[PDB]
RNA sequence: GAAAUUGUUGAAAGGGAAGGGCAUUUGAUCAGACA
RNA sequence: GGAAUACUGCCAGCUGGGACUGAGGACUGCGACGUAAGUCAAGGAUGCUGGCAUAAUGGUUAUAUGCCGCCCGUCUUGAAACACGGACCAAGGAGUCUAACGUCUAUGCGAGUGUUUGGGUGUAAAACCCAUACGCGUAAUGAAAGUGAACGUAGGUUGGGGCCUCGCAAGAGGUGCACAAUCGACCGAUCCUGAGGAUGGAUUUGAGUAAGAGCAUAGCUGUUGGGACCCGAAAG
RNA sequence: AAGCUCGUAUCAGUUUUAUGAAUGUAAGAAUGAAGAGCUUUUAGUGGGCCAUUUUUGGUAAGC
């Protein structure tokens, strides 16, 4: 039940290590699935196909 | 007595001062805005140009509006509304996007109509319904040194410096939108456009996502 | 004396459920008990009742119509009180003050300035 | 939480009317338990004999300071000797006032302390015992 | 004691908001852009129809 | 010398109910301010 | 190829018409304009003008008109409904007094407390004084006989409002009240030790001691007994 | 209702992530709130009817 705690502890263990080893910007909080950022994705051989209910 | 015109000049030296702080701030951000609008068209061209596509970087900021009466509804979202400070019928907030919030949402999709914001909607809102949490007490804004007071803690220091922390979703985030009370919207001056406000807003309703005809639709509210 | 225009708010009289019906029923207000009333339970066509919303404004509560709280008053020595307050407070001749002594207190609020309420009270000629 | 105390005492309702003022202006967090022990009832103030005083005064480093009890002073007779200190109470019982005056010492009210110790300094609140009784 | 709406009453609109003489002035909404030439590919045309 | 209940006189209303609430017209009647 | 425009979105763009509202009452604040002085739409209405000065406001009232509006009380049940009471008015008409015990609050005194059984006195059922006892409490335990609560600064550890020293503050330490938990000392009955019942050993009991907290009066009130909230019963 | 603490990090008919054979835990995840705990005692209360969704049985059909 609390399996992920003590093993997400111990690696709270290892980047307080790291954050006292390094010019730091910590974060050690867990951040919920954020929105998808922006890209260019490109149809050059990955042409835009059609399709519909030809059926 | 001394102090009668000292202090008072001094004082008017550091509005003066603070004055122009915020003036700079603010067209650092006005600057700001029409910059990134500019790069999403840019790119947008440029795709297009290259026989590309652009996507946009997806929407971290929604609006919700509650639709429905305090009244038959399940316990299930009923709990969900109090907790997105939508206690009475036409009370709005923001609410960040992440994959927690968005399933709260889809819980309470037949209960409110929520969509993306633009920079125009959040100015308007809050410069007419501002309204802030200090300590309790429902505040009216008006005055800069009244946000200051509260969130000079955050960095915030003036109105548009809390509309800047709501639209580009700051660090800061979750305390300007907690300062700022659930805006009290009336009913839309227009009408909700609809015969049947409960369908789907795709089915001829107004409840759920409409991702951008929410600007038409707080705005009348408002 | 400065004052705000009275609102009122009820002007009518909250008259008692069935007193216009019933003789025996007495026109004062008293409020129906019952748990099976339409009255209690506030119906739509059922007289209203009194309640706080109703509270008259503090700043025009207990004055006159001239901005005047009424005082009642049996003698000279009870209306030289209102020496200093005569824009505040107005003069009522008690009801079983004679005939001998109304002319005596009419006479004495009219020098020291303080308005009496009801002149022409045994005043006949 | 009591805004006016259910004592109908005018001198009661005095010493509540100063430390109003001493607990709201000073911020000394002294006048605010004072004033808190003096909205209380007689069943909640039990009385501090004079035995207790004398065991606060046996205490390492409170030998010179000014003992203040908020309930009523009583005699003892399981004591002997008595120290030399100030004590500030509502009501000395006749015996007690008797003992604290022949040890040399001085029996105050509560607003004779209040202009002694105003930020309440040097003091010392003894409470009796409450679970004790039933 | 009342509340003034900014939008409407430019006076209280200048209170809150120093900038909003700038904006006004060099009018920062009504903002021309200069064009370019970036003409879209074949294939997005193509397969729009 | 109350009310129930009745007579007279004056006003008003009344096509298979009446009394009640909101609002006003109409008729009746009344309060101050201009001491 | 070079344009226009629709639609969509923004303007801290400008300019009209209409409605409802004016709360507050010397000055403080935030601002704007101005070269500055000063002004302002900036911490809630002022300026000008007219009719009347009484039934013209408004109220009360009888009616008309538009719209609304089951007959109250009781008793049932998940509800509605039945059913039962209600011809009308006046006056009368139902949680009262007391005893006993208890909680909370107020007051007096406080390891004490209670005068009012009585006596003295009295301006005379009032008030004002009081000797001797008595009641409850200050000690409990055991079936009774009986015995009877400090080894310690009245005890150690754990918290603990306050207070004290340092701290430009945060904070650290000392002291620790009431009170709460755990390990101990004494009283009581309960067995080995054998000095007969000794010094010491281990718990069990208690509404124990561990530096008292009660007594009395008054008020709100609860339980029980009284005719006992008011009227009614198949009677011996 | 009363007293004594802390007015707080005391939590929540909610989502997420992880642990698991629409329910179970944990969180230095989210979002929401200043009404938290502990004694003491003091009123009233101890029926159900209708409907929606799961699910097991049923039949001319209801159920």
């Amino acid at each position: 039940c609390r399996q992920e705690f003590l093993e997400r502890v111990k690696a709270n263990a290892a980047k307080r290590a790291e954050a006292k080893a390094q010019g730091v910007a910590v974060q050690l909080k867990r951040q919920p699935a954020q929105p998808r950022e922006s890209r260019i994705v490109s149809t050059e051989g990955n042409v835009p196909q059609t399709l519909a209910p030809v059926p | 007595a001394e102090q009668v015109a000292a202090e008072r000049a001094a004082r008017k030296a550091a509005n003066k001062e603070k004055r122009a702080i915020i003036l700079e701030r603010n067209a650092a951000y006005q600057k700001e805005y029409e910059t990134a609008e500019r790069n999403i068209i840019q790119a947008k061209r440029d795709a297009k140009a290259a026989g590309s596509y652009y996507v946009e970087a997806q929407h971290k900021l929604v609006f919700v509006v509650r639709i429905k009466g305090i009244n038959k509804i399940p316990p299930k979202p009923r709990k969900v509304l109090q907790l997105l400070r939508l206690t009475r019928i036409n009370s709005g907030t923001f609410v960040k996007v992440t994959k927690a919030t968005l399933e709260l949402l889809k819980l309470i999709e037949p209960y409110v109509a929520y969509g993306y914001p633009s920079y125009s909607t959040i100015r308007q809102l809050v410069y007419k319904r501002g309204f802030g949490k200090i300590n309790k007490q429902r505040v009216p804004l008006s005055d800069n040194a009244i946000i200051e007071a509260n969130l000079g803690k955050y960095g915030i220091l003036s109105i548009d410096d809390l509309i800047h922390e709501i639209i580009t979703v700051g660090p800061h985030f979750k305390q300007a939108n907690n300062f700022l009370w659930p805006f009290k919207l009336s009913n839309p001056s227009g009408g909700w456009g609809v015969p049947r406000k409960f369908k789907h807003f795709i089915q001829g309703g107004s409840f759920g996502n409409r991702e951008e005809f929410i600007n038409k639709l707080v705005k009348s509210m408002n | 004396l400065p004052h705000p225009k009275i609102v009122k708010k009820h002007t009518k009289k909250f008259k008692r459920h069935h007193s216009d019906r019933y003789h025996r029923v007495a026109e004062n207000w008293r409020k129906q008990k019952g748990i099976d009333s339409v009255v209690r339970r506030r119906f739509r066509g059922n007289i209203s009742q009194p309640k706080i919303g109703y509270g008259s404004n503090k700043k025009t509560k207990f004055l006159s119509p001239s901005g005047h709280k009424t005082f009642l008053v049996a003698n000279v020595k009870d209306l030289e009180t209102l020496t200093m307050h005569t824009k505040t407070y107005a003069a009522e001749i008690a009801h079983n003050i004679s005939a001998k002594n109304r002319v005596v207190i009419l006479a004495r609020a009219k020098a020291l300035g303080i308005k009496v309420t009801n002149p022409k009270g045994r005043l006949a000629l | 939480h009591r805004t006016a105390p259910k004592s109908d005492n005018v001198y009661l309702k005095l010493l509540v009317k100063l430390y109003t003022f001493l607990a709201r202006r000073t911020d000394a967090p002294f006048n605010k338990v004072v004033l808190k022990a003096l909205f209380l009832s007689k069943i909640n103030r039990p009385p501090v004999s004079v035995s207790r005083i004398a065991r606060a005064l046996k205490q390492e480093g409170a030998a010179n300071k000014t003992v203040v009890v908020v309930g009523t002073v009583t005699d003892d007779a399981r004591i002997f000797e008595f120290p030399k200190t100030t004590v500030a109470a509502l009501r000395f019982t006749a015996g007690a006032r008797a003992k604290i005056v022949k040890a040399g010492g001085e029996c105050i009210t509560l607003d004779q302390l209040a202009v002694r110790a105003p930020k309440g300094q040097n003091t010392l609140i003894l409470r009796g015992p409450r679970n004790s009784r039933e | 004691v009342l509340k003034k709406n900014p939008l409407k009453n430019k006076q209280v609109l200048l209170r809150l908001n120093p900038y909003a003489k700038v904006f006004a002035a060099e009018k920062l909404g009504s903002k021309k852009a200069e064009k370019t030439g970036t003409k879209p590919a074949a294939v997005f045309t193509e397969t729009l129809k």
